[PDB]
């Protein structure tokens, strides 16, 4: 009745402090981690050139 | 009961009209003469265009029908064929240059193009040692474009001619081609890497000599015969006659195609 709520009552803050800690470094991680990826496709001149060779140009 | 087997490359109906009356009215029903497309015996082909299914292109310099211009002479003119795909299909040949440019893999087209070689290696080879040649000529076209295909001709052919014993000697298209029309006697045996220069330059030949027809060996295993013009395609008949057993017929075509060479069909 008295003294184990006194010590959950003084733990409440650091706890509180930390979980807000580890929710803000949770939420940073997902930001880090994005990286825009620039994707790389087939020039069209080789199309192109062989489209002309193809042709007994 | 026999079948010979009709390919249209790039000819003109007016030829293949002219075959076909000169194969009936010589053989006389005897051997029916069926069309297609692909074919590794009993085949003859008409037309510019590399027929699908042949790997070695040689020809040679008959000596019964020897123009009297090039009387005496003796070069044997075997041009490598790559694998045909479809029309609409990117060809070996040029797969093999454009893809490596683009970063595409080329490992498959390699091991067919090496497969290739080998056998066209093994053609010439043979055909030399049979003629007693000591060196051979390589004809690869030096443009910038064909600076992959030709490299890997040169690394295998001189590979194989050399493991037989015998020396290669590489050259050009133009240097070759005007040594070949003009001084024929002074080379044995030339091989053509696959470009369409060197098969133009194999018609020339082919054609300038007098009228021939070329030697193609399949990779079923075979000769077929190829013509290009009303002589050429009438001496390929007679050749293929002369393969299925008749020898009296194939003297009378190529006897009329010595004489009339444009209407072989009439003069016979």
């Amino acid at each position: 009745d008295i003294m184990v709520p006194s010590f959950v009552y003084n733990k409440l803050p650091v706890i509180h402090f930390l979980q807000e800690k580890r929710a803000e470094q949770k939420l940073r991680r997902v930001l880090d981690e994005t990286y825009t990826e620039w994707t790389e496709e087939l020039d069209q001149a080789h199309v192109t050139d062989a489209i002309t060779r193809s042709l007994n140009i | 009961s026999k079948q010979l087997t009709f390919i249209s490359a790039g000819a003109t109906a007016a030829v293949l009209q002219s075959a076909s009356a000169i194969v009936s009215k010589v053989a006389g029903g005897r051997v029916q003469t069926k069309t297609a497309k692909e074919a590794g015996r009993h085949a003859v082909v008409v037309g510019p265009e590399t027929p699908i299914g042949v790997h070695t292109a040689v020809t040679e310099v008959p000596k019964s029908a020897q123009d009297p211009l090039f009387s005496g002479v003796s070069t044997v003119v075997v041009r490598a064929v790559l694998p045909r795909a479809a029309p609409d299909s990117v060809q070996l040949r040029d797969a093999l240059d454009v893809y490596a440019s683009a970063g595409i893999d080329t490992k498959e087209e390699v091991r067919s193009a090496t497969e290739a070689f080998k056998k066209s290696a093994e053609v010439a080879v043979g055909k030399a040692k049979a003629k007693g040649v000591k060196r051979i000529v390589l004809v690869v076209k030096q443009a910038s474009k064909h600076n992959c295909i030709n490299e890997l001709f040169k690394k295998i052919s001189t590979e194989t001619i050399e493991s037989a014993g015998l020396t290669t000697e590489v050259v050009g298209t133009a240097a070759v081609a005007n040594q070949l029309i003009v001084n024929p006697e002074s080379l044995g045996v030339v091989l053509l890497n696959d470009v369409a220069a060197t098969e133009q330059i194999e018609l020339a030949f082919a054609g300038v000599v007098g009228g021939v027809s070329r030697v193609y060996h399949t990779v079923e295993g075979g000769k077929i015969s190829a013509g290009h013009s009303f002589k050429s395609v009438a001496l390929a008949v007679a050749q293929e006659l002369r393969e299925l057993g008749l020898s009296s017929e194939a003297d009378k075509v190529e006897a009329a195609a010595s004489k009339n060479p444009r209407a072989v069909v009439s003069a016979l």
